[PDB]
RNA sequence: AUGGGAAAUGCUACGCGGUAGUAGCAUGCUAGGAGCAG
RNA sequence: CUGCUCCUAGCAUGCUACUACCGCGUAGCAUUUCCCAU
């Protein structure tokens, strides 16, 4: 087990103890990372102690070596040698430690927080391995602060599905939804066996619990649920591919005559041709998933495999290409929990398929000749890598939108995020510009793209169809619990509830919100099509019920509405509880 | 009661109630250097 | 057309206890010096 | 050599009062944050 180093690249076989992720450092790299941080631990073929077991200094300042050992002054031999090098630290070739500098960066990295902006746009202009390192560190760091979760030291349950929850003093006691992965464990004195996949939900009414595991019991009292950590693989891929520019097509099967709406493309899919790949910077609703179809009807003889962020995008594009591309060279891989549904429609997990969907975890490890991945700004810099080194193509195609919202990065409390910062990629697109853009909206007619043009995008957006004329809005406020408990605005459901009849065809406009509670309770009531914006995004309906709970930065966001809005196709109402918020659209008040 | 671990404690915690009496950040702030002040009066006593 | 609302950061008041420092009280012993009586 | 007394010093103990900080416990008042995917 040897490397090289990461600053110089240089061949060495060092690693530092008290950075997480225990990369390899050359002499001099390392000498200087330990006299810069606090980090006093280096690992070698052997740990670093005082061999003496009358000592347990493990600080690399002061080890002597003791014959073959490592000792403190109290313990050192006559005939002996420190083992702190004449600037570096002694060890595994020396005479090849080419130098490089750059060890400020690498240090704060191995120092921040990840709770301020600077620490996360500092990361996204390192070197690629040093972005790499940073990522993959960060990644831990989350799982590490996942797993000091809540134990929920609960008391009762209710029935075979329902149950009782209560926590313990101290702890995180994470919010509930089918996304987390629980267990309990019997505490019998022994026996703290696993109790299966657990997960959790809110229950419909009052202090009540929905419970679904693996395996499921009738859960006693002792128990207790803790949140445990998935581990992090390293990676070696790049995160980008070198860009190289062509003459001729390579190498690609067309189809003459198929369709129209792509002809005016063809042109956007010979220039993705002519280089190693291409992307895709538009704002949302605007031919953005409906520019890849096309584009595969231009060359629909490869076996291809694509994939998406979340799991409504990828059911859309299956239902788009079902539409447009023949099903039987259409697949969708699912993952093995599977507790989110999916295209319940299509193939189970076919992986020979020559058009193949899945999502971005559960991706395999084979390749393909082209790839489209769906939402950069979902994503981050990791998993870009992460798939680049699972799978190795010809042709590699992203699509994205800066005004979309970005990855969770929960750690990250202290200001704003930059569009461009979300990840290298859409850093490359700020800068550079795209590589083909698409500006029509064709969801929403003109007067939600007037709306959305005036306000918060630049004024340069346009439709093609006219005003539905099925704008309304509602101001008034309403109640929330103010201690905690995610905000609930019952009056609005109930006042909701009260007028819906008056609307005939929005009995099933989809309701919208965001908070889990608020979520579940609605569809408690009435049972509206209920829906989330994170898992709104990348979709699109006729009927929509947008719902603001109260104010704060979540639902003052203006990304959160904007990208709230672009999902109106012929109808919608909504209702906020801010007043210059409510006057700055243009549309009907009532 | 010079070469003792409360004292050297002690110290430590002098330095960083100056430090941060100096910066003048936040009452919070100032209520943990208090408290680590008693603490440190507590064990050097 | 219904008698089912917390996490607690912050302020104030009271009490307890501990710790330290200060003053006062009583005593118990020790040691030393001195005087009276037989 | 026994008994009585004075004075001084020290110690130690007990008890009382005062001062500071602490945390607790209680009460009152008031705020600050507000949560999302696998
Ligand atoms: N050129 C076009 N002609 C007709 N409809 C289009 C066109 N481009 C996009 N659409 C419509 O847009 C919908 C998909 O949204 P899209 O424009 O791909 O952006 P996104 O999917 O990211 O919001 C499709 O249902 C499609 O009907
Ligand atoms: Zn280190
Ligand atoms: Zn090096
Ligand atoms: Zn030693």
């Amino acid at each position: 087990a040897v490397g090289a180093c990461v600053l110089c690249n240089s061949q060495t076989s060092l690693r530092c103890g008290a950075c997480i992720r225990r990369p390899f450092l050359c002499c001099k790299c390392c000498y200087d990372h330990v006299i810069s941080t606090s980090h006093k631990l280096v690992l070698s073929v052997n740990p670093y102690v005082c061999n003496a077991p009358g000592c347990d200094v493990t600080d690399v300042t002061q080890l002597y070596l003791g014959g073959m050992s490592y000792y403190c002054k109290s313990h050192k031999p006559p005939i002996s040698f420190p083992l702190c090098a004449n600037g570096q630290v002694f060890g595994l070739y020396k005479n090849t430690c080419v130098g490089s500098d750059n060890v400020t960066d690498f240090n704060a990295i191995a120092t921040c927080d990840w709770t301020n902006a600077g620490d996360y746009i500092l990361a996204n202009t390192c070197t690629e391995r040093l972005k790499l390192f940073a990522a993959e560190t960060l990644k831990a760091t989350e799982e590490t602060f996942k797993l000091s979760y809540g134990i929920a030291t609960v008391r009762e349950v209710l029935s075979d599905r329902e149950l009782h929850l209560s926590w313990e003093v101290g702890k995180p006691r994470p919010p509930l939804n089918r996304n987390y992965v629980f267990t309990g464990y019997r505490v019998t004195k022994n026996s703290k066996v696993q109790i299966g996949e657990y997960t959790f939900e809110k229950g419909d009414y009052g202090d009540a619990v929905v419970y679904r595991g693996t395996t499921t019991y009738k859960l006693n009292v002792g128990d207790y649920f803790v949140l445990t950590s998935h581990t992090v693989m390293p990676l070696s891929a790049p995160t980008l591919v070198p860009q190289e520019h062509y003459v001729r097509i390579t190498g690609l099967y067309p189809t003459l005559n198929i369709s129209d709406e792509f002809s005016s493309n063809v042109a956007n899919y010979q220039k993705v041709g002519m280089q190693k790949y291409s992307t895709l910077q538009g704002p949302p609703g605007t031919g953005k998933s409906h520019f890849a179809i096309g584009l595969a009807l231009y060359y629909p003889s490869a076996r291809i495999v694509y994939t998406a962020c979340s799991h409504a995008a990828v059911d859309a594009l299956c239902e788009k290409a079902l539409k447009y591309l023949p099903i039987d060279k259409c697949s969708r891989i699912i993952p093995a929990r599977a507790r989110v549904e999916c295209f319940d429609k299509f193939k189970v997990n076919s992986t020979l398929e020559q058009y193949v969907f899945c999502t971005v975890n559960a991706l395999p490890e084979t390749t393909a000749d082209i790839v489209v991945f769906d939402e950069i700004s979902m994503a981050t810099n990791y998993d870009l890598s992460v798939v680049n080194a699972r799978l190795r193509a010809k042709h590699y195609v992203y699509i994205g939108d800066p005004a979309q919202l970005p990855a969770p990065r929960t750690l990250l409390t202290k200001g704003t995020l930059e569009p461009e910062y979300f990840n290298s990629v859409c850093r490359l697109m700020k800068t550079i510009g795209p590589d083909m853009f698409l500006g029509t909206c064709r969801r929403c007619p003109a007067e939600i793209v007037d709306t959305v043009s005036a306000l918060v995008y630049d004024n340069k957006l346009k439709a093609h169809k006219d005003k539905s004329a099925q704008c309304f809005k509602m101001f008034y406020k309403g109640v929330i619990t103010h201690d905690v408990s995610s905000a609930i605005n019952r009056p609005q459901i109930g006042v909701v509830r009260e007028f819906l009849t008056r609307n005939p065809a929005w009995r099933k406009a989809v309701f919208i919100s965001p908070y889990n509670s608020q979520n579940a309770v609605a569809s408690k009531i009435l049972g509206l099509p209920t829906q989330t914006v994170d898992s709104s995004q990348g979709s699109e309906y006729d009927y929509v019920i947008f719902t603001q709970t109260t104010e704060t930065a979540h639902s003052c966001n203006v990304n959160r509405f904007n990208v709230a809005i672009t999902r109106a196709k012929v109808g919608i109402l909504c209702i906020m509880s801010d007043r210059d918020l409510y006057d700055k659209l243009q549309f009907t008040s009532l | 009661f010079s070469s003792l671990p409360s004292y050297a404690a002690f110290a430590t915690a002098q330095e960083a109630y100056e430090q941060a009496v100096a910066n003048g950040d936040s009452e919070v702030v100032l209520k943990k250097l208090k408290k680590s002040l008693n603490v440190a009066k507590s064990e050097f006593d």
